[PDB]
RNA sequence: CACACCGCCCGUCGCUAUCCGGGACUGAACUGAUUCGAGAAGAGUGGGGACUGUGC
RNA sequence: GGAAACUCUGGUGGAAGUCCGUAUCGGUUCUGACGUGCAAAUCGAUCGAUAGACUUGGGUAUAGGGGCGAAAGACUAAUCGA
RNA sequence: GCCUAACUUCUCGCUCAUGAGACCCCAUAAAAGGUGUUGGUUGAUAUUGACAGCAAUCAACUAGCCCUGAAAAUGGAUGGCGCUUAAGCGAGAGACCUAUACUCC
RNA sequence: GCCUCUAGUCGAUAGAAUAAUGUAGGUAAGGGAAGUCGGCAAACUAGAUCCGUAACUUCGGGAAAAGGAUUGGCUCCAGUG
RNA sequence: UCUUAAGGUAGCCAAAUGCCUCGUCAUUUAAUUGUUGACGCGCAUGAAUGGAUUAACGAGAUUCCUACUGUCCCUAACUAC
RNA sequence: GUGGCAGCCAAGCGUCCAUAGCGACGUUGCUUUUUGAUCCUUCGAUGUCGGCUCUUCCUAUCAUUGCGAAGCAGAAUUCGCCAAGCGUUGGAUUGUUCACCCACUAAUAGGGAACGUGAGCUGGGUUUAGACCGUCGUGAGACAGGUUAGUUUUACCCUACUGUUGACUUGUUAUUGCGAAAGUAAUCCUGCUUAGUACGAGAGGAACAGCGGGUUCAAACAUUUGGUUCAUAGACUUGAUCGACAGAUCAAUGGUCUGAAGCUACCAUUUGAGAGAUUAUAACUGAACGCCUCUAAGUUAGAAUCUCGCCUUGUCAAGGCGAAAAU
RNA sequence: GCCUCGAUAGCUCAGUUGGGAGAGCGUACGACUGAAGAUCGUAAGGUCACCAGUUCGAUCCUGGUUCGGGGCACCA
RNA sequence: UUUUUUUUUU
């Protein structure tokens, strides 16, 4: 029997199963497609979600209501400090799929790219890569790498640069860092070939990746949230307050025949840390690390003159200070803070009028994000309230 | 016009704001509205309406007629990032073509309002 | 009764016109009072002291 | 106050199968809990009555086609159209 | 033909279907249509040059296969895979396979 | 009802953690029964003093009708043997 | 005019009693098979098989107004177990 | 049979005109969402109406995409084709399925899945025992006539489904990858301009492109606004205790106010798109059939359809396949 | 929606194989009366709801359109 | 014993 009044099925099936993310960093599942024109470049990046703040600036819509006016806009910081390039791999077509060749490591790989072929660093003996290494200093060992990128140049059709995060300069907790294999864009295999092995042991800049009013793409795993029913997992209606056996669930779960609950049904199951690609995400800003002069002052605008770095008031919650460099990306971001984007050029030709529209900053908001701040600096705050009992006893 | 939070479902009583004599509005339904199952109809400022005097002259009364949100109690947010409200819910009774059946309105009247509907601008003493 | 008992005349019922009453609907409208709540404005008093005369 | 009949005002008094409500006696709704239970009928909240046609102990009387019944075929030792 | 023991065995035709058809009971199909193709029936014209354009043709019928008529609910059934001078439809020929039946021990 | 004294108890298998569903409590913007067979459940009301109280009526009631105002602490004033 | 022992009187009604039926009109709503008031050839109302009313009372059945609210729009958080 | 749906011939309707759209008298079918007929299965029991919730499926297509035909000059409307991708609502009365009305809408299409769905709910109806009325009965009692109240039990098993670990095999340990296979997603509308233009008696009244927004759906997120407070954070306060002050405690969270953090809301904010082969259809060249002809061979354009991309999974048995590190 | 039933003059009703459209009220006139009312006589009142068909011939018979009137229409 | 009526104006 039909149902009475129709209704669109709960949920996406095309994001289904809802299972915990194989893996914590994000895979890129598509690069960009090359275009053997252009010059060389990256086509991803690798970042932190830092926190989200909010800003004025003025929009430049012709057309629209808010033409010449200046709105409030949420946004998302991601310290994106210099990537360091570890190795360069390629990949020959096959009738099976694009396959691996072979991969070249750099001579000099650094501990925290090293560490990450371990789960018991501090307790082992660090042997690894040190043969290797040895090879690069060795007539045979020279030829062996040399034969490699030759191999490289001769039958690959997509090169692909091993990168690997820097974790000493943040001054934090983890030393592991993250790889991730990056498609270069531009020029013939062989241009990408002499280009990586120009740049191998050398360190990349997101600002060399990406342009400011960029349409990007974040590719990641989601906030997780554990086991969860139906009425939160999937957003179905909950059942009448006289019901007997619990009102947070799905009331039918199939008909009759097929004698089986098929797998389009609500189910209670884990919700969060899925991983996610979210496309469309608008660079507003590229700032420039804070321990440098040219970022010493990363917070500022052209029309806010007030010396003020990008973190707010008190510090990032829960993550930190922001001091290497950073983008500002419109609107909010996969998964909570601290965890791992990975950014990726838009795959899609942008031709909407957003992808274009240049964006300008008027001021950027820097107060506490715990509780309700009132002030943007710290000068600020002390030149309002005046002068302290903790001044006094200090005079 | 921008979107805005709605918190005016169908059953709602708003004030009548003009001086047709009406003192209640009844919101029966809301124009444009296409909803889903078991969604009430909703009404922000700057929406028509299906209406009823529940209140007022008898002439005004046992009838349906269309009025305008001027004013809400639920807080939205303006695209300069501010969030306003009113004190009280308000509208105004006009014909299927915007025209405003009575002449004067009392309080202000939402700048969101005023720009959809000329007359009610009007008409408006203040707007906020 | 006097058209003089083939006089006169009374009610119900039926038709038309018209006036009024009762009447569910906590019916409706206008208007005046009174209690309470809020309360513009002025005036009185206590502060205040922008400004300017010689501590006042 | 009144011609009278009688009327009015303020107190006192403490009646009622009167009222609100505790102990107590019941068992309305949640059609709540539980429903291989704490329990072969209980538990929680919410409820009816609460100075009488009231609630109760013990001793006594009525015994099965009989008893007893403000009456439901109700009860008569978890057994009742025998 | 392979599942599957036994031929991609031999002869002549017919059929192209944007899921054709494929074997008693049996697992549905009709009235009505086609200038698809293949045969036949009848009546005409044509070398005293038939129709078309500035050497056979015309008309009406008929019946084989194919097509339209032909819509249902979990994904699904010539048994399945597949098959197109067939591994389909009709007429036939050699051989071959196989019962607890027949002959013999 | 809530707290305490005398007297008596800490007897209800314990520990870690605080997922879903649950049982029992506590809240919720704007709307206010649009939910549902049905306002089921929950919420609302309430003590005391002063004021005020309708239809109807078996004249006894209705009635706590409806509906308003006040309420703390401290320092005093007055009355009541 | 047929006919009975008598032919339902006073009242009351689509009722807890009316099939047709969601009767017809008015009222309540934006909208009503619902409520209430009327009408009455009433399948099949009716006078201690009691009729018609009726103040007060009701863990009785029903309709509406107001207040209130997570019943709902549309869900979220928190606590104990 | 009945119900529903679809055809064939044309007597007529349609100003004239059988076939635009219909189509009588007749007649051929299809469907099992009606109701009947039967009695095959179930009476050592298959829980028997409706609603709520939630999936998926079919189209006999209401809307939307692409089209053909009109008695098609356009809002509008009718007929038909390829088409179930995607939608098909809020309510008053009634237990109601239906029905009817109010309102919005692109539209308010029809159906199946044991008349889907009760160890999912509810229990309004039906459907025991109590009780009332009318009619019937001498009576006990009867009544798909009306009325009121009436216990809704069990999952810890197997499978399915949802998520979570995870061994053995290609030596071991981690690192970094490929895609097989499976899933798959977007939807409808408008304010301005086009334009009072086209159009032409007027009345009336469009479209494609462009700009700005929204509905439904989906995936995230918490900077802001909002909600939650045993943060048992700060303040206050009633009652009681510790001789008083101060400090505190208890009242199963004593109560009121504010309340970060975390969680969380279309109650805040962010993001949502491309190709290929083609269907219907319209055409090219072009015979058959010396002419014609979109068709026969061969060619074009072609869509909410289909396949793929993007996106999710990828403990995969010819134990799916690489690179690379230390052993 | 289905089973149906009916549609006749200004209004209300008869009527036919199918072979005529009648009756009453109402309307106009005449008689009657001093004049009226009433009563009588005449004149009268119609596309037989509309269309198509079948028939030698239809108001009647068949089909369709309009108008209405009476009934039927889950479920456990 | 039974015994009801008599249009309008003039």
């Amino acid at each position: 029997s039909h149902r009475k009044f129709s209704a669109p099925r709960h949920g996406h099936m095309g994001f289904t199963p809802k299972k915990r993310s194989r893996t914590y960093r994000g895979r890129i599942k598509a690069f960009p497609k090359d275009d053997k024109s252009k010059p060389i470049h990256l086509t991803a990046f690798l970042g932190y979600k830092a926190g989200m703040t909010h800003i004025v600036r003025d929009v430049d819509k012709p057309g629209s209501k808010v033409n010449k006016k200046e709105v409030v806009e949420a946004v998302t910081i991601v310290e994106t400090p210099p990537m360091v390039i570890a190795g360069v791999t390629g990949y020959v077509d096959t009738p099976q799929g694009p396959r691996a060749l072979t991969t070249i490591w750099a001579e000099h790989l650094s501990e925290e790219a090293r560490r990450r072929f371990y789960s018991n660093w501090a307790k082992s003996k660090k042997k690894a890569f040190t043969k290797y290494a040895k090879k690069w200093q060795d007539e045979d060992g020279k030829k062996l790498i040399e034969a490699d990128f030759a191999k490289l140049k001769k039958y690959c059709s997509s090169i692909r640069v091993i990168a690997h995060t820097q974790m000493k300069i943040l001054r934090r907790r983890q030393k592991k860092a993250h790889l991730v294999e990056i498609q270069v864009n531009g020029g013939t295999i062989e241009q990408k070939v002499d280009w990586a092995r120009e740049h191998l042991e050398k360190q990349v800049q997101v600002d060399t990746v990406f342009a400011q009013d960029e349409m990007i793409d974040t590719i990641g795993v989601t906030r997780g949230h554990g086991f969860k029913g139906v009425t939160s997992r999937w957003h179905t209606k909950k059942l009448p307050r006289k019901t007997h056996k619990g009102l947070r669930k799905v009331a039918c779960i199939g008909a009759w025949h097929p004698s089986r609950v098929a797998f389009t049904v609500a189910r209670a199951g884990q919700k969060g840390f899925h991983h996610r690609t979210i496309i469309n995400n608008k660079i507003y800003r590229i700032g420039k690390s804070a321990l440098t002069e040219e970022g010493k002052n990363n917070g500022s605008t052209e029309f806010d003159l007030t010396q003020k770095t990008i973190t707010p008031m008190g510090g990032f919650p829960r993550y930190g200070i922001v001091n290497q460099d950073y983008i500002m990306l419109r609107g909010a971001v996969l998964g909570p803070k601290k965890r791992l984007i990975t950014l990726r050029k838009s795959l899609i030709t942008q031709t909407k009028r957003v992808a274009h529209e240049k964006i300008n900053l008027k001021w950027i908001d820097t107060s506490s994000k715990t509780g309700h701040g009132r002030f943007q600096t710290t000068a600020e705050k002390r030149a309002f309230m005046g002068k302290l009992k903790r001044d006094f006893l200090a005079e | 016009k921008f979107r805005i939070s709605l918190g005016l479902p169908v059953g709602a009583v708003m004030n009548c704001a003009d001086n047709t004599g009406a003192k209640n509005l009844f919101v029966i339904s809301v124009y444009g509205i296409r909803g889903r199952l078991n969604r009430l109809p909703s009404a922000g400022v700057g929406d028509m309406f299906v209406c009823s005097v529940k209140k007022g002259k008898p002439e005004l009364r046992k009838k349906v007629l269309q009025g305008v949100v001027i004013r809400q109690r639920k807080q939205f947010r303006r695209k300069d990032g501010t969030f306003i409200y009113f004190e009280d819910n308000a509208g105004v009774i006009v014909n299927n073509k915007g025209e405003m059946k009575g002449s004067a309105i009392t309080g202000p009247v939402a700048k969101e309002c005023a720009d959809l509907w000329p007359r009610i601008a009007a008409n408006a003493g203040s707007i906020a």
